[PDB]
């Protein structure tokens, strides 16, 4: 029985909520969607297109969104952000060279309107590799403490164990309630 | 006869393509039934032959410097003269297996528009904006083809996204409104 679904079990028929997940390529949202759908395979028929990965328990979706390309196409992307609660920021906090281009990825999808409203929460992944950056280090590279009107949270994640992704939806769960 | 043995070795290269596109290349290119300049492979992914599209796809959504000149060269082979910008898209993604992507599908879209509105002159004020509507047409495709995709882009909905695209300003409804139907009613074919 799916302990991430049982999260939100009581949202209150609410209104469908909607999570983006966002992460520069490799930061393991893939990963982290196989757990929240717990392995579980399907054959799909193929459609000509963008990847979609995505699950949905009802009441509440997670949906992996590629910010890859060109900034031209960005223009495009405004009405998926409009109905969206929270933003999944994923992290490779083994990467150190990279680790300022994610925070500039999470810094322009933070300035999107759309996105004002939106709860994040930041999982720093690949915690289990012995270089890793932790959640506290995460927090000062990413630039967390300069954010305002922001209800956020970081937590230190690894995502092929599945160690975190529990205590950080959970977290996101009670913000979701609470509104 | 100096000949079944090219055969061979051409069956073998293009296997080898099917299972790896760039060990393919390089094998053909070794055995000297394949030119290494962007032009003649380019030639080859197009003409196709006993290739999987998935494959042709996958190389020619790589990064590296040659992959970016074939594709350029790929796109040159097709001729969208005549065409409508989704007729001319239909006929492009025939051709290989559009990756999933968005860094490679951005790439592959440009070129695509360079090549559309070289073909059709002043159906677009700029490439740009071809650029761009074709990428939407893209994403069209998936919101209403792909089930993983439940609350499906209404016509509205694609014209509001379309909005401020013809460099700051609008392109016509009529045009949006033929695209979403052809769209919506025969999604891209699946090669
Ligand atoms: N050590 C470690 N690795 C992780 C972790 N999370 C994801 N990975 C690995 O990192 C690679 C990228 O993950 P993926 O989930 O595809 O990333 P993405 O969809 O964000 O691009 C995968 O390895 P591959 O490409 O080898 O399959 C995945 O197994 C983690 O917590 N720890
Ligand atoms: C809701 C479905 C809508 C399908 C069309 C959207 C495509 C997005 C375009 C963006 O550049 C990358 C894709 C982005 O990754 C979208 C993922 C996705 O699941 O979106
Ligand atoms: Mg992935
Ligand atoms: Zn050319």
């Amino acid at each position: 029985g799916n302990i991430f679904a049982n999260l939100f079990k009581g949202l209150f028929g609410k209104k469908e909520m909607r999570i983006l997940m966002v992460g520069l390529d490799a930061a393991g949202k893939t990963t982290i969607l196989y757990k929240l759908k717990l392995g579980e395979i399907v054959t799909t028929i193929p459609t000509i297109g963008f990847n979609v990965e995505t699950v949905e328990y009802k009441n509440i979706s997670f949906t992996v969104w590629d910010v890859g390309g060109q900034d031209k196409i960005r223009p495009l992307w405004r009405h998926y952000f409009q109905n969206t609660q929270g933003l999944i920021f994923v992290v490779d906090s083994n990467d150190r060279e990279r680790v300022n281009e994610a925070r500039e990825e999470l810094m322009r999808m933070l300035a999107e309107d759309e996105l004002r409203d939106a709860v994040l929460l930041v999982f720093a992944n690949k915690q289990d590799l012995p270089n890793a950056m932790n959640a506290a280090e995460i927090t000062d590279k990413l630039g967390l403490h300069s954010l305002r009107h922001r209800n956020w949270y970081i937590q230190a994640t690894c995502a092929t164990s599945g160690d975190g992704l529990y205590e950080g939806l959970d977290w996101l769960s009670n913000q979701l309630r609470n509104q | 006869s100096k000949t079944l043995q090219r055969n061979r070795k051409m069956a073998m290269g293009r296997k080898k393509f099917n299972m790896d596109p760039k060990k393919g290349i390089q094998f053909l290119v070794e055995n000297e039934l394949l030119q290494n300049t962007p032009e003649e492979i380019a030639r080859f992914l197009y003409k196709g032959e006993g290739l999987n599209k998935t494959a042709i796809g996958d190389y020619l959504g790589e990064r590296e410097e040659l992959n970016l000149a074939v594709l350029h060269a790929f796109v040159d082979l097709h001729e969208f003269t005549d065409l409508n910008l989704v007729q001319a898209l239909r006929q492009f993604l025939w051709s290989f297996r559009l990756p999933g992507e968005a860094q490679k599908i951005d790439r592959m879209m440009e070129a695509f528009a360079q090549r559309y509105c070289l073909c059709n002159p002043g159906v677009f004020q700029s490439t740009d904006t071809c650029y761009v509507l074709s990428y939407s047409v893209i994403m069209l495709n998936t919101d209403l083809h792909n089930p993983n995709v439940r609350d499906k882009m209404g016509l509205e909905r694609f014209v509001a996204m379309n909005r401020g695209i013809n460099e700051g300003g609008d392109l016509p409804e009529e045009l949006l409104r033929n695209l979403y139907d052809s769209i919506r009613n025969e999604p891209f074919k699946i090669p």
